[PDB]
């Protein structure tokens, strides 16, 4: 919810809090059992049930309104 | 006389109350092994249900 709650730069935010939540569930299954990270992945997003998940829409959503006509490209710098 | 057959007697009665302490602790502690045991093999099969409705969740449209 907080990365579709913000434009797309915070993708490298959502990457980090997923990697996060990732370290914390190798953590905890040392002791408990959980599922695998995957599959809670898919289960918020989606994806399990749909070809696609949130992530990919809220991508494209992003692409279609606030990316192309807000940003302007740079060759030198890329 | 009869002091040594009630020792004895009182050796015989122990001896077997002691038999069935061990039998009561032995009891014991298969009931604590057995539920350990039980508690694993509930848990497993829980997170093998949730996993396989996971898998079916996956592979089903509608």
């Amino acid at each position: 919810g907080r990365f579709e709650s913000e434009d797309l730069t915070s993708i490298v935010e959502l990457d980090g809090l997923l990697e996060i939540n990732r370290m914390t569930h190798k953590l905890l299954s040392r002791y408990l059992t959980l599922d695998g990270f995957d599959a809670m992945f898919r289960e918020a997003n989606h994806n399990v049930s749909a070809p696609y998940g949130r992530i990919t829409l809220h991508v494209f959503w992003e692409l279609n309104y606030d990316f192309l006509p807000n940003y302007c490209y740079n060759g030198s710098t890329n | 006389r009869e002091i040594h057959q009630d020792w004895a007697n009182r050796e015989y009665i122990e001896i077997i109350t002691s038999s069935i302490k061990k039998i009561a602790d032995f009891l014991n502690s298969f009931d604590m092994s057995c539920r350990s045991r039980l508690a694993t093999l509930n848990e497993k099969l829980t997170a093998l249900e949730r996993r396989i409705e996971y898998i079916e969740a996956r592979v089903t449209k509608g």
